[PDB]
């Protein structure tokens, strides 16, 4: 299509700048390698408001048994690179 | 959360999923193989006027030599006209 | 579905009697069945894109409102007035969903209209051959749909129609102006809703060049359309007033009701799923029951 | 903008 | 790459979620992407359009019609 | 209306269309010339016209027809001759409903006899 | 070829054109482009094709066939004679529904050159075609896959038996 | 509420029988994911042999071939609703059609024989 | 007709004689010649019917039949090729010997004077079928299906060589013309409607409709692609050409003895419609198919309409060459995944691109396209069951909503859909199956071009 | 495959029924075969009747288009319940209901059409007039024979 | 997708469940953003009951409650994407689809218009041929010999070795393609 | 080509606006040239003759 | 006359042209979507010549070009009765396909099959 293909460092400011956003982030304390849970202690609804921060940014769907596991930047962007296809 | 046995196979996983696109882009040199209106004007001739002289030809000599096949509808015929094939005038209208 | 599904497969099934007028003519139990199941047409599927939700569905429904039309003037035996309805339909439908395409392929196949927004801001040329051909549905005067669907009216007030046939096609028309108004409120109006990567192209000729010719079809071809052919049928000009103008009434008066209905969902407020809006965004249940009940008591008495 | 390789049945046959 | 826009210049205020924020903050909760969708409100695309400026769209163009075809 | 009336109130007073003119044309009327049709059968014939256009009014369709056919390609000036074909179609449907409101008031003369 | 006693055509009786407006129609100004550079080379390709045809001319014949004796004439038992009865009537039945395809291209063309008022110059071939459909219908109808003379015979037989009790 | 129906299912989600379950029921979910399992790791393991050059032999789907091509008639038991209802459906209609097209045409010959039915221009029968 | 007859015959030490490498190349250009030398039937300047000699005559319904015989052994001998590389020489050259064989007696029952010598060849079929079948079908059922091939079309038989003895001590020769010309009626006797039910019931068990249908999906399943091309495409139609020859001694009594054959063909086929809509063998679907293609014209030659009899013919060639066609697909498809269920091998458009466009053309076939044959065949016989009785046509109207259904559920069954990516043995087709396929499909295209040919003996 | 694990006959026993459940590769507990009716049915295991759209989507399936995994029991009208054919997904709205509000609608439109038949809704208008004896000349008729004379007169 | 499903769904899982489908159902619903931000901390309004719910009968009963509100008040058509199923790309690009056991069929005439590719796709089937016979010995010994068994396969243990059943993963072909 | 824009306005280009502008105002011009130069969608004919005040003796007048 | 009859059947031609041309190895060679839409474009400028004189005449043709094969009394003559239905709608249908081929032509860009697309269109 007429979309441009998407890069890992893309991928990843476009989840860090959805991720700032959020209320209860300090983009200070926010890095790539963090967990929801246990590094800046979030709650069962703010990672599931994560998923769907990235459903309507990217346009595509995430099913609920990845979106689950799902708990960290990190392997956001490695998940949503693998399953958009990119080579880097 | 994540259990670091399926984060090991998925870290593994996804780096070979990177190499084998990677490996699926093309080199530069890889497939090998072995004016202004000028196309409409070449596509004017060799497609609607060639066409229009076979069928013109069919429609012309072996078409309307055959009978009643190309039937005209009778063409409206007013007051104050005058058919040239027998030369009669229609008388006008009151 | 912009070739096929909306301007040249589907006015067929009217092209077969226009073709033909002279069986349907003497004939009077048929032409008011024709009309009938035509004028339930049209209000079906002038009910079903109150509330639809796919683009490509609402102005699918807008091709089958118009085609149960045709089948209402062609049961009231007028069917080079029904062929004029052809004729003057596939311009501005066909326009309809290849605006509704470039939409598609300009925001990545985002078919439903809960997000997709802002379009007269975003893409100015698109919006405005979606509001020439939304308005040539509607019925603005002397477009390309006003040379048809106004005497269209006209024939539907003078003849011997049935009165709820009366009742259910001024309805259905004036819920045309309401799902004109859906799209107009949902896709070019209000503050935008795509996903915000925004890669807009529609700089190419390829694409600006086809939507140029059905615009100037659009503007251009009722009139040269409706002047050049010759007096086919008996025209009748002598009405009252008040049901001269109906179409233009009962178009700017579906244009104000959807404007109150729509503008109520910007306000904050609860939404309530009502049976009525179960039946027009479902699809009036047609295909879960008929779609599920025939195949499986055929496929049921087909094994057993 | 480097192209993908599309794969392909064999259409030689 | 792409720059990507800094996140300090959406705010809260001028957009319909700055009502919607503080009539639910007179509930007494916040809205937690409340900065994340001010992009649709508040920049280029901030203020409503209306039913004159879609559909009577060029109309001060096309009040053109000349009188001069004498 | 008519339509308004009809249902719900007597249909005794009120005419129905498909036995219209239901009363011989005799009574009321001394005598009634007969529309004398300036479109001969010939030049109707020879126009070709589809008898649903066959009218009483016909006269200005051919000329209409005719005028179109001299004027082609310019049918923007045609217009004139379908506005006196539409004016002879008023007056077509100013006889029908003159004939419907004759109908209507002499079931009211039937009614007021009775 | 074109054979006016079993297609009668009219001519044709289109009026002269005299247009009003100054503006000239553009479809003669096109027609006759179109004749100065399509028929006339059209037309030499016709020339070579009929004076090729001309010089290298013969002619073929068409078949007549000698009437044997009918059925009717003809014994039942002497399977040659019935041979020759069966086809002498095959042959008929084929000229025969070639007969009523040549009235039935007389309807079409008549009510093709008459239009939507087709009904007072297509009386005449109305009664001709239903004159020609009384007769096929007396003739081969309802004779079965299978049809004969003898079939025909018995059908022929039945409907003269009928009109003798009725008369 | 939403009633059931067996063209339109209960889901799943809003089935009462998933909210009282029983660690019997539990236990019977785990040993349907251990024997999904086990035939997902054979199917995969027999997807990713490269010495594989065939395809996959699906047991299952032989054996609903099989059932719905060979078993039938070695599984017939004859009852008596199977041996009425299996005649209706074999017999009735064909009778029912006798009459219809029986009516039918008794209803043309008559009118073909006593001159009421007119064929106009048919000449193709 | 010898021309025909005698090289078909002197094919045997072609077959005999000749290397082992070399018996398929000179068997198919020399049986190829053998079609192209009997195109020479279409010869028929006149309705005089050609008689060549007193053993065999040539017939316009015949024709398109003959040619459809000498048409279909080199396609049924192409398609034996791949299904026998890997048997031995003198079982393959006695494949080839009792398919030219099969194509010999085929010709010469096509081509009978004498309707016992139409009874000798037309049950000198059932040796070499039940040769084909029982030998080199590749599943357990094929000894089940050979008897109930041999014993249904054997159980009819019986009793048309009892009716045809008995015709023939009754009025004298058994010649087909003969006993056109000089026949007499047939009185309303109980004797005469057991002759009836005796002389006919062999070709309505060959025709397959409901009682007696349930030989030929057997018989398709368990056959191989040249048998079941020869038992869908020709022999099937064998009884069809003895069906439509019988008749002509026996038209009175068909006016009443006509109506269960007619009812048991018409509900036989809206049930064989309704059966391939669940179907898991897609062998035994175009088998289904073919018994609702035969009900069609056991309707049509059980009513003695000319127009019944052209929309029977055309019918006749036209399910033919498209179940030919769809067998030699399902074929294909067998050979790629080495089993015939539809379910298990779905998606093959996205690795055949132009097997696609034939399975296209073979099931756009079988849902009859209008410039085609079939719906050609299907009107006619359409209008002349019309011309029977007013009310047939809403069964033959669901008949035709089923057939499409079915048509098109094995094209999205088999062609579209996700492609299953669990075999790597779906090979590229071959350019033996793609120019078999041709040679099906272009006499398809042209006999829609000339339809001249094909309208059979009643105009 | 051989003729133990080939279906065949009905589970009279449970350890002919727990063999059975062996063969089908399902659980034991969970093995209800079809009633016993004569139907040619057999050992072959009763799956509730839920089509394929009612399974999980997002999970990757064996058969893909089937959405089912390999050894799983294919349920004897899954050729009725594959993707293309009929679905049994959860309607948002129950089939009682809906079957009331479809029908509904069609027997009101159908006696609001007889009601509009009843009152056919003509304009205050009398029949449109034709000329020269109604055009029985041009309606088609024999010249020779005298039409019969209506005249409509002017007003 | 990537990961598998359990045998059983937890009551977490559930609970996240029904708010998925709430705040998809919900914008299918509020069609306008700050609609649908008004109605969502509305929704956190309603989850604040189920915070320190203690019992699990009470909350399996207000998860009936809300699952019988949800389907009581859900869109008749939801929110659907373009990739996700029922929608209106869901596997629309299948035309590319065709998997990498069918390059093995091609003519060697377009396996030299290839020439790299093709010699690095002989160099992953060696690292195929030379990783299998490890591989399928790797998951007969991390095989628990116990009545459960779970979906999710193991990693690679052994270092130089890689993931065991690997390829299926590996060689998709991309979702979107061009 | 356009250097897609995040979440802002596309740099808009002058042929498609003015494009769009054109075709808009076109529609508005030939709306009201037409408009002006026959207003018969509103006026049709003169007026419908309405029965109610037509005079008996024009009518023809029922005897006594 | 003469004219009328040929510009019906060179609409059909020009047609048939799309189709002629993907059969042979040109298909691989020239631009197909903008020379269907030349072809179309071409149909559409033919197919205004008996709209015109149709416009200008009325005349309604009935054109049996192919008398196919007979059978009986039934003939099924190959025919082309073009009037204000037929020669309307194919003025109508060829400008919006000579649309519907110059918005494919953008729209269909990632489909790599456009071929057989717009074959299939034809
Ligand atoms: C207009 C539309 C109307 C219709 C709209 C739709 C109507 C229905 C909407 C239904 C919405 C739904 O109820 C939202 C809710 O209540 S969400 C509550 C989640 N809160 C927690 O789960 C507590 C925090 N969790 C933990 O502390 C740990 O997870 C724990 C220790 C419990 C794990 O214990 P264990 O398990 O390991």
């Amino acid at each position: 299509s007429d979309a441009p293909p998407l890069t890992l460092d893309g991928i990843k400011d476009r989840v860090l700048y959805v991720l700032k956003l959020y209320d209860k982030i300090d983009p200070e304390k926010l890095s790539v390698n963090s967990h929801f849970m246990k590094d800046l202690g979030l709650d069962s609804l703010d990672q599931v408001e994560i998923i769907m921060a990235m459903e309507d940014e990217f346009g595509f769907e995430i099913p609920d048994i990845d979106a689950e596991k799902l708990m960290c930047p990190q392997e956001i962007v490695d998940y949503i690179a693998d399953k958009k296809d990119v080579y880097e | 959360g994540y259990t670091p046995d399926e984060k090991l196979r998925l870290q593994q996983l996804r780096e070979l999923r990177r190499r084998w696109l990677k490996d699926q882009e093309l080199s530069p040199r890889e497939p090998v193989l072995p004016f202004k209106a000028y196309r409409s004007s070449l596509f004017a001739v060799s497609h609607v006027l060639i066409p229009m002289w076979f069928v013109h030809y069919y429609v012309k000599y072996h078409m309307a030599t055959k009978p009643y096949t190309i039937v005209s509808s009778k063409p409206r015929i007013f007051p104050g006209d005058t058919i040239l094939e027998t030369g009669e005038v229609i008388p006008p209208m009151r | 579905s912009a070739l096929l599904h909306s301007s040249t497969m589907v006015v067929a099934g009217i092209f077969l009697l226009v073709r033909f007028h002279p069986l349907t003519t003497n004939n009077n139990f048929i032409l008011t069945t024709m009309l009938c199941l035509g004028a339930l047409t049209t209000l079906f599927t002038a009910i079903c894109a109150l509330t639809q939700n796919d683009i490509k569905k609402i102005i699918a429904f807008s091709t089958s409102s118009q085609l149960g039309l045709m089948m209402v003037t062609l049961g009231m035996n007028q069917p080079h007035l029904a062929f004029l309805h052809i004729c003057t339909h596939a311009f501005f439908k066909a326009m309809l969903f290849m605006c509704s395409g470039s939409i598609i392929h300009s925001l990545a196949d985002e078919q439903d209209i809960r997000k997709m927004g802002n379009i007269t801001k975003i893409m100015p040329f698109t919006s405005s051959c979606l509001v020439i051909g939304s308005l040539a549905l509607t019925g603005m005067p002397f477009l390309t749909g006003f040379y048809s669907k106004d005497l269209i009216i006209e024939a539907i007030n003078t003849c011997n129609t049935n009165a709820w046939a009366l009742l259910i096609t001024l309805i259905a028309t004036s819920m045309t102006a309401m799902y004109s108004m859906r799209i107009i409120y949902f896709v070019t109006m209000t503050k935008p809703r795509f996903p915000p990567l925004i890669s807009i192209n529609e700089n190419d000729p390829d694409l600006m060049n086809p939507i140029k010719r059905l615009a100037f079809g659009s503007i251009f071809a009722g009139f040269v359309i409706s002047y050049n052919i010759p007096p086919t049928s008996i025209p009748v000009l002598t009405m009252p007033w008040f049901l001269k103008t109906t179409a233009l009434i009962i178009s700017v008066l579906g244009f104000l009701i959807a404007l109150e209905l729509n503008n109520l969902t910007m306000k904050l407020s609860m939404n309530k799923a009502n049976p009525y809006s179960s039946f027009s965004t479902l699809l009036g249940f047609f295909p879960s029951i008929i779609h599920r009940i025939t195949p499986m008591k055929s496929l049921n008495l087909s094994l057993k | 903008g480097k192209r993908l390789f599309v794969v392909k049945p064999s259409l030689y046959y | 790459k792409m720059e990507l826009p800094d996140y300090r210049q959406w705010k809260i205020e001028g957009t319909p979620l700055e009502t919607v924020q503080k009539k639910l903050a007179a509930r007494g909760l916040r809205d937690p992407w409340a900065r994340n969708e001010a992009w649709r409100y508040m920049g280029g695309f901030a203020g409503n359009i209306t039913f004159p400026s879609v559909i009577l769209k060029g109309f001060k163009w096309g009040f053109a019609a000349f009188v001069v075809a004498l | 209306a008519h339509l308004t009336r009809r249902y719900l109130w007597d249909a005794s007073v009120e005419p129905d269309p498909e036995k219209i003119p239901s009363f011989p044309p005799d009574l009321g009327f001394p005598e009634r010339k007969e529309r004398v049709m300036v479109a001969t059968q010939q030049e109707m014939m020879d126009a070709q016209l589809t008898l649903q256009q066959r009218d009483y009014c016909a006269h200005y369709l051919i000329r209409l027809l005719k005028c179109k056919r001299d004027s082609f390609p310019n049918f923007l000036a045609c217009k004139h001759e379908q506005h006196d074909w539409d004016y002879c179609e008023h007056l077509d449907y100013v006889k029908r409903m003159k004939e419907f409101e004759r109908e209507r008031r002499l079931l009211q003369r039937k009614k007021r006899r009775a | 070829s074109w054979d006016k006693d079993v297609y009668p055509e009219p001519p044709s009786r289109t009026p002269a054109p005299s247009p009003q407006t100054s503006l000239p129609n553009p479809i003669t100004y096109l027609t006759k482009a179109y004749d100065l550079v399509v028929d006339w080379p059209v037309t030499l390709v016709r020339e070579f094709i009929e004076r090729q045809h001309a010089k290298n001319r013969t002619y073929y014949y068409h078949r007549q066939y000698r009437r044997v004796p009918d059925i009717t004439e003809c014994k039942e038992g002497d399977v040659l004679c019935i041979y020759e009865a069966e086809m002498q009537w095959r042959r008929d039945f084929k000229v025969d529904q070639e007969i009523m395809n040549i009235i039935q291209e007389r309807l079409k063309a008549c009510q093709q050159r008459e239009g939507e008022n087709y009904q007072q110059n297509c009386a005449k071939e109305l009664e001709q075609f239903t004159k020609v459909t009384k007769a096929y219908q007396d003739r081969y109808l309802d004779l079965g896959a299978y049809y004969s003379a003898r079939k025909c015979l018995a059908k022929q037989k039945q409907r003269m038996l009928e009109e003798r009790k009725a008369a | 509420k939403y009633k059931p129906a067996p063209l339109a299912t209960l889901p799943s989600t809003l089935d009462p029988a998933e909210y009282d379950v029983s660690p019997e029921t539990r236990r019977a979910q785990v040993e349907r994911l251990s024997i999904r399992a086990r035939l997902k790791r054979e199917y995969l393991l027999q997807y990713n042999d490269p010495k594989r050059v065939s395809h996959i032999e699906d047991p299952a789907l032989i054996r609903w071939t099989y059932a719905r091509s060979a078993n039938i008639y070695p599984n017939f038991r004859p009852t008596p609703k199977n041996s009425l209802l299996g005649a209706v459906a074999g017999f009735g209609p064909l009778i029912f059609w006798y009459y219809v097209f029986k009516t039918d045409r008794d209803r043309k010959e008559r009118l073909i024989q006593e001159g009421k039915l007119d064929r106009k221009f048919n000449i193709s029968y | 007709m010898l021309k025909i007859i005698l090289p078909s015959l002197m094919l045997l030490p072609l077959t005999w004689l000749s290397s082992p490498k070399k018996t398929w190349t000179n068997v198919t250009s020399y049986s190829f010649l053998i079609s192209l030398t009997s195109l020479t039937l279409l010869w028929q300047t006149d309705e005089n019917y050609k008689n060549f000699s007193n053993m065999f005559s040539s017939d316009p319904l015949s024709t398109p039949l003959i040619i459809l015989t000498a048409w279909l052994l080199p396609l049924m001998l192409m398609a034996s090729q791949n299904h026998l590389k890997k048997d031995n020489n003198v079982l393959q050259k006695l494949y080839i010997s009792m398919l030219i064989s099969l194509q010999i007696l085929l010709i010469m029952t096509f081509s009978a004077t004498e309707l016992i010598m139409f009874y000798i060849l037309f049950e000198a079929t059932l040796i070499p079928t039940l040769i084909i079948i029982t030998r080199w079908g590749n599943q357990t059922e094929r000894l089940n299906a050979g008897i109930y091939f041999l014993f249904y079309t054997l159980i009819g038989s019986i009793p048309l060589l009892i009716a045809l003895i008995l015709i023939q001590n009754h009025v004298g020769t058994l010649n087909l013309m003969i006993l056109s010309f000089t026949t007499h009626t047939l009185d309303a006797s109980w004797s005469n409607n057991l002759l009836w039910l005796a002389c006919m019931m062999a070709f309505l068990i060959k025709m397959p409709l409901y009682g007696v249908h349930l030989w030929l999906p057997k018989a398709h399943v368990e056959a191989p692609i040249a048998g079941s091309m020869i038992l869908a495409a020709i022999l099937l139609k064998l009884g069809s050409y003895g069906m439509i020859r019988i008749s002509i001694i026996l038209d009175p009594l068909t006016k009443y003895m006509a109506y269960p054959f007619i009812l048991l063909s018409l509900w036989g086929m809206i049930m064989t419609s309704s059966i391939c809509l669940r179907q898991t063998d897609l062998k035994s679907l175009i088998a289904y198919s073919s018994v609702s293609h035969m009900a069609l014209v056991i309707a049509s030659i059980m009513i003695q309409t000319p127009w019944s009899f052209m929309g029977a013919t055309m019918l006749m060639i036209a399910h033919g060459l498209t179940s030919s066609l769809l067998f030699c697909l399902a074929n294909s498809n067998y050979e790629r995944i080495h089993s015939r269920t539809m379910i298990m091998a779905r998606g093959l458009q996205m690795v055949f691109p132009l097997m696609a466009t034939w399975w296209l053309m073979a099931s756009l076939a079988n849902l009859a396209l209008p410039p085609s044959i079939n719906l050609m065949g299907e009107l006619f016989i359409t209008m002349s069951l019309f011309s029977w009785s007013n009310f047939t046509i809403i069964l033959m109207g669901i008949n035709i909503i089923i057939t499409g259904m079915y048509s098109m559920y094995m094209i999205i069954t088999t062609q579209r859909g996700k492609l299953t990516n669990h075999m790597i043995n779906l090979q590229p087709s071959h350019t033996r199956e793609l120019t078999l396929m041709a040679l099906h499909m272009i006499p398809l295209i042209l006999l829609t071009t000339s339809p001249k040919l094909i309208t059979g003996l009643t105009m | 495959m051989t003729k133990d694990m080939l279906p065949g006959s009905y589970p009279r026993t449970p350890e002919e029924r727990a063999a059975a459940a062996k063969k089908y590769n399902m659980r034991v507990e969970d093995y209800e075969p079809y009633p016993d009716d004569g139907m040619g049915y057999g050992d072959y295991p009763m799956l509730p009747n839920r089509s394929q759209h009612e399974r999980d989507p997002w999970y990757q399936w064996d058969h893909s288009e089937l959405r089912m995994n390999w050894g799983e029991p294919i349920h004897w009208d899954l050729d009725m319940y594959i993707r293309n054919r009929v679905d049994t997904s959860p309607t948002p709205v129950s089939w009682d209901v809906m079957c009331k509000h479809l029908f509904g609608f069609v027997a009101f439109m159908v006696f609001m059409f007889w009601v509009g038949h009843v009152f056919p809704s003509y304009q205050p208008v009398g029949p449109k007039q034709y000329p020269y004896n109604n055009l029985y000349l041009e309606r088609g008729g024999d010249p020779t024979k005298e039409p019969e004379p209506v005249v409509h007169y002017d007003i | 997708a990537f990961c598998a499903p359990p045998a059983y769904l937890t009551h977490q899982q559930k609970v996240l469940r029904l708010y998925k489908r709430a705040l998809r159902h919900l914008e299918s619903w509020c069609i306008h953003r700050d609609k649908y931000r008004y109605f969502a901390c509305l929704m956190r309004a309603r989850f604040e009951e189920h915070k320190n719910e203690k019992d699990m009968m009470r909350a399996t009963q207000l998860l009936r409650e809300a699952e019988e509100e949800f389907w009581q008040n859900q869109h008749p058509q939801p929110y659907i994407f373009p990739d996700s199923p029922g929608g209106t790309s869901f596997e629309r690009y299948e035309c590319y689809k065709v998997p990498e056991w069918c390059l093995d069929y091609w003519h060697p005439s377009e396996k030299a218009m290839y020439p790299d590719y093709f010699s690095k796709r002989e160099q992953w089937k060696k690292l195929r041929m030379e990783s299998w016979d490890r591989e399928v010995k790797q998951l007969q010994e991390e095989t628990s010999p116990d009545g459960i068994m779970t979906e999710a396969l193991p990693p690679a243990r052994r270092e130089g070795d890689l993931p065991p059943l690997w390829w299926h993963i590996v060689t998709r072909p991309r979702e979107r393609p061009t | 080509h356009i250097q897609p824009r995040y979440r802002e306005f596309p740099q808009l280009t002058r042929s498609q606006v003015i494009q769009g502008e054109f075709l808009s105002s076109l529609m508005w011009f030939w709306i009201l040239w037409r408009f002006w130069h026959d207003s018969d969608a509103v006026l049709g004919h003169f007026s419908y003759p309405d029965p109610s005040q037509w005079t008996d003796e024009e009518l023809g007048i029922p005897p006594d | 006359m003469n004219i009328f009859t040929t510009s019906i059947l060179l609409i059909f031609i020009l047609l048939l042209s799309p189709i002629l041309i993907s059969m042979s190895n040109l298909i691989k060679h020239i631009n197909f979507p903008l020379y269907t839409t030349t072809s179309i474009k071409f149909s559409f400028i033919i197919s205004l010549l008996p709209l015109l004189m149709f416009f200008h005449n009325n005349m309604e043709y009935m054109i049996t070009t192919w008398h196919w094969v007979t059978m009986n009394s039934m003939e099924l003559k190959m025919s082309f009765k073009t009037d204000f239905f037929s020669i309307l709608f194919t003025s109508v249908a060829l400008f919006v396909t000579w649309s519907i081929m110059q918005f494919s032509s953008w729209y269909m860009h990632s489909d790599p099959n456009i071929n057989r697309f717009i074959k299939y269109l034809t």
